[PDB]
């Protein structure tokens, strides 16, 4: 099929050496050995090995239908909001949640990373979450507030069910054990951000276990002077493709916190979520509308945030 | 390309070797050099480099066909597929034509995406045809599909049938979605005779989405690349005969209040059609061309996605 | 004897009197503004017979975007035709040709053997050669940052032009695209030496199209308007 | 902090200052295509390099546990 050299990830130098002796298709280099590689363009052994790699080296609707099933939606304990979602804040797909500051954006980004550790015999997940902070809003103190809250509810359904492996996974289920997977991550500028973000397709692989992926604050508070050009190649490019990739090939969950809109940062960001909800106030009462879906028609519902966390109205 | 063993009856080192000597490389420079310059002098025979010339020519070169021979196969190949939105069918006249790249245009939540997934899911149990959707930005969501085949029959096999015969695919990069296309094509070329296969649709999820990285700076590398794409699907579309989609992102010139795609100048030669999605209520998604060949372009008109 | 370039366009070359010798024109425009519909008025006119208004000489159509509409070609002819039939409409064609090209080196090696179809059809006397501005971008990148290295197959091409031009008395009417910024030359100097005309489009459904003529350096302007029936001079 | 005491090659670093670069600010804010173009590596190849500047700039991992603990 005569595959053109243009469409391989070449490095530039050197496929313009490549061209100018007159190879055209990769068809062509494959049965050349290393070592007259080498010879017949101005390039290296090393090179002349690394280029003939580059030049050698799915699932029916069906079957995503079948995963989508048993993959479980992460549940924020409001079953007015988890509804209009289709059961939960899903994995596999990024999600946005703008609103004017003083809303509870980060109050449900909290309250998800205790609730996506719940045992999977409850109907939970049992994952560990990454909490990347960038306007340094985490507060442990109040994850314990959501956590024992959480136990206590998971307590009193346990009763009913007697001798059930509930008992087990109860167990299993502590205070400590909680937070000891919490993993917290401050960023103090655009170029920490970016440096965790490049990085973080490793720390997931070597802990298969993480299902949450938290980017608290995707526009920073105080974005001014040369940063501007900064926030360029992170919205651009790194805040689109890299969170959807890695969300997809770990099979986990993104979520970006936003707080430019407040109403119902470059004209082609609203094309960066695939999912996409909107806080604000009326009569001095929360609102949660939902502004952009693939699955769920627009729709609104009603909340208020209690000690016990987030809750339905 | 360079010159090798066996690439046509003839050719050997002991000549070949004499050629890359006398400065005579690729295919290219052997037809255009002059070969008693190199056969009475130099001493190679005359007649074996005519021979070879010819024979190189031939294989490496088109062949034009007769236009009454291809109205023919045209006429008799071509077809038009349903997008299953009744309303916008009549826009289109008649909907989808094969051999052609069509482009869907519109923001965010505009329907470009439910469009696609109604074709799909009518391709499929309709016409009872396979189709390839090629994703990069996770808009494919199994369930809706479920739903919309749901809308139009309620037999459980019919359902299962039909969603066995989507293939999805993921490339949230240039080269993936690159090789996934050209594995395509080599597949479509091997297999001759495999039906269960024969993707008939192709539909390319936000291609703006992995083009857009590529654009930046005064470096022109992500302008070759994109236009490499633009001939991947253009040969995908004509050479096999499967109706190409394709949708991209909106934006507004700077110097007038008018809509216009978003990849520039070069980008805009190549679909051979256009479809401007726009918001005038949930539904209601208001359709116009913006590019055809066939039909004059403004015919402004409504469609709702509430229903599809 | 070729006919003359006012017998072609009346329109257009309302001044060329003359048999034509190996002419060169260019059409130069954004998209969707009408350098497609041209060449189908112009291969309208040359592929009908002589009694509903035509040339009747061949035509040879190169293509590099695929984008020839076969279907949007003959429901012009049975307009154009007073009684149009099947049966008519296939001599019609039986004088267009039409080829695909891929990449230039391939359309190099496409033109060293045309050489071969002059030489059997002798009432071939029309060539159209559709976005020779095709394969810029991608050529431009890999002839790296030496300007020879990048227009080197160009070149060729154009000096293989030339030379099937004069051989046998034909007219090129070659297209490109508006891709940098009225006008912004771009193509190799082995090319621009050759045009003679080169033409504008604009739009506004009305279409302007504005001719500039360095033979004589005058400049005119023209009308038209597009049609089921094809192109229109008003 | 400027790259040379990141850990590139010495020689490598010549070739960025001959195009303006000198921190490490300067060398996140160019795509892959850029530093594909100012450094002859190849796709993989840049992504290697972006991981070790980055890896030096990167935050530390805090455990929930740990910061309650003090
Ligand atoms: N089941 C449904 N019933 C009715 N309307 C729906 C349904 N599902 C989605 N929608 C509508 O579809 C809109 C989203 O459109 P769509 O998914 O096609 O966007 P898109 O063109 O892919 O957008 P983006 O540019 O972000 O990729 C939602 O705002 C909602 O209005
Ligand atoms: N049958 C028709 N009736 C009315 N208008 C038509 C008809 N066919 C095409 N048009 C209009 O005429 C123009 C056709 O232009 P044409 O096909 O020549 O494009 P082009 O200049 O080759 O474009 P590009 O190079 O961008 O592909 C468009 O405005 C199209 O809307
Ligand atoms: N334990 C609690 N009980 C009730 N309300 C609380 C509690 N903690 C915080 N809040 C409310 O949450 C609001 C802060 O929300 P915040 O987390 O700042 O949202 P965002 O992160 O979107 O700015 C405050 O107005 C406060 O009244
Ligand atoms: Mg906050
Ligand atoms: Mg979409
Ligand atoms: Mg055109």
């Amino acid at each position: 099929m005569q595959r053109d050299l243009v469409s391989f990830p070449l490095s530039p130098a050197v496929r313009v050496k490549l061209v100018s002796a007159g190879f055209q298709t990769a068809e062509e280099l494959l049965e050349v050995k290393p070592s007259e590689l080498s010879k017949e363009v101005g390039i290296s052994k090393a090179e002349a090995l690394e280029t003939l790699q580059i030049i050698r080296r799915k699932c029916t609707a069906l079957e995503l239908l079948e995963q989508e099933h048993t993959q479980g939606f992460i549940i924020t304990f409001c079953s007015a909001l988890d509804d209009i979602l289709g059961g939960g804040v899903p994995l596999m797909k990024t999600t946005e949640i703008c609103g004017a500051p003083g809303v509870g954006k980060t109050q449900l980004c909290m309250q998800l990373a205790v609730d996506v550790q719940i045992p999977e015999c409850f109907g939970g997940v049992a994952g560990e979450a990454v909490f990347i902070d960038t306007e340094g809003s985490f507060m442990v103190d109040r994850v314990v507030d959501l956590a024992t809250a959480c136990i206590q509810h998971l307590q009193l359904i346990a009763e009913k069910h007697k001798g059930e492996e509930h008992r087990k996974a109860l167990e299993d289920f502590t205070l400590d054990n909680i937070l000891s997977h919490i993993y917290y991550f401050r960023c103090r500028d655009y170029t920490e951000l970016l440096a965790q973000v490049y990085l973080l397709p490793d720390f997931l692989s070597e802990h298969s276990k993480v299902r949450l992926v938290i980017v608290d604050g995707i526009a920073f508070p105080f974005r001014h002077d040369l940063d501007d050009l900064s926030l360029r190649t992170r919205l651009l490019n790194g805040l689109a493709q890299q969170m959807i990739s890695l969300a997809n090939n770990h099979r986990l969950a993104v979520i970006l916190t936003n707080q430019m809109t407040t109403k119902i940062l470059g004209e082609s960001w609203g094309h960066a979520a695939t999912i996409r909800l909107i806080f604000h106030w009326d009569r001095k009462q929360r609102l949660a509308t939902l502004y952009k879906s693939p699955s769920q028609k627009e729709c609104t519902v009603l909340f208020q945030i209690k000690p016990q966390g987030f809750r339905d109205t | 390309g360079v010159l090798r063993v066996g690439l046509c009856p003839g050719l050997t080192e002991e000549m070949i070797q004499l050629l890359r000597s006398h400065r005579i490389k690729t295919v290219v420079d052997l037809v255009s050099a002059d070969l008693e310059e190199v056969a009475q002098k130099c001493g190679l025979s005359y007649k074996a480099l005519v021979a070879l010339r010819r024979v190189l020519l031939a294989q490496f070169s088109a062949f034009p066909v007769n236009g009454a021979d291809l109205y023919e196969e045209l006429k008799t190949s071509t077809a038009i597929l349903s997008t299953g939105i009744g309303s916008l069918d009549k826009l289109l006249d008649a909907g989808l034509y094969t051999g052609e790249v069509t482009e869907i245009v519109g923001g965010p939540g505009s329907g470009k995406t439910q469009v696609c997934l109604c074709m799909a899911a009518n391709v499929a149990h309709g016409l009872q045809q396979n189709v390839l959707y090629v994703d990069s930005n996770g808009g494919l969501t199994a369930s809706r599909l479920l739903q919309l085949l749901q809308a139009k029959t309620q037999d459980e096999e019919e359902q299962a049938e039909a969603l066995r015969r989507i293939q999805v695919v993921h490339a949230f990069d240039i080269f993936q979605m690159l090789d996934v296309l050209q594995e395509l094509r080599g597949t479509v070329a091997q297999q001759v005779t495999g039906s269960s296969g024969t993707v008939k649709v192709v539909v390319v999820d936000s291609v703006t989405a992995v083009v857009s990285p590529l654009l930046g700076g005064q470096q022109r590398e992500g302008l070759a690349l994109m236009m490499q794409l633009a001939r991947e699907l253009k040969t995908l579309a004509r050479d096999l005969g499967m109706a190409v989609v394709v949708t991209n992102h909106i934006t507004r010139d700077r110097d007038s209040g008018r809509l216009k795609p978003a990849l520039g100048r070069s980008w805009s030669f190549v679909p051979s059609t256009r479809i401007l999605l726009d918001t005038i209520s949930g539904g209601r998604r208001m359709a116009c061309l913006a590019k055809s060949s066939r039909q004059p372009t403004g015919f402004q008109e409504m469609v709702d996605i509430g229903t599809w | 004897g070729r006919s003359s370039l006012k017998e072609i366009e009346p329109n257009l070359f309302a001044d060329e009197d003359s048999p034509v010798h190996g002419d060169i024109l260019e059409f130069h425009g954004p998209e969707g503004t009408g350098k497609t519909e041209m060449l189908y008025h112009l291969t309208a006119r040359c592929i009908l017979p002589k009694s509903e208004g035509g040339l009747e000489v061949e035509v040879l159509f190169i293509d590099t975007d695929y984008h020839f509409d076969m279907l949007r070609l003959v429901t012009i002819l049975e307009h154009r035709l007073s009684q149009s039939s099947e049966e008519i409409i296939k001599y019609c064609l039986g004088r267009f040709f039409l080829v695909y090209c891929s990449s230039s080196t391939h359309l190099l090696l496409t033109l060293y053997s045309l050489e071969s179809m002059f030489c059997s059809h002798p009432s071939l006397c029309l060539l159209i050669l559709d976005s020779l501005s095709a394969f810029y971008w991608i050529d431009r990148v890999n002839g790296g940052e030496s300007v020879n290295l990048q227009e080197s197959t160009l070149r060729k091409c154009s000096q293989c032009l030339e030379k099937l031009v004069n051989d046998y008395r034909l007219v090129l009417f070659a297209t490109t695209q508006t891709i940098m910024q009225d006008y912004r030359p771009y193509l190799c100097k082995a090319w621009q030496q050759l045009v003679k005309h080169r033409m504008f489009f604009s739009k506004q459904n009305q279409f302007s199209l504005v001719s500039r003529c360095l033979k004589s350096n005058s400049l005119k302007k023209h009308f038209f308007i597009i049609g089921e029936s094809g192109v229109e001079f008003c | 902090k400027k790259l040379k005491r990141v850990g590139l090659s010495q020689e490598l670093c010549d070739r960025l200052s001959r195009h303006q670069i000198l921190t490490c600010q300067d060398f996140l804010c160019l795509s892959p295509l850029e530093l594909m173009k100012v450094t002859g590596l190849s796709y993989r190849g840049v992504h290697e390099l972006l991981c070790m500047v980055s890896r030096a700039c990167a935050p530390k991992m805090q455990t929930a546990y740990g910061i309650k603990a003090q």
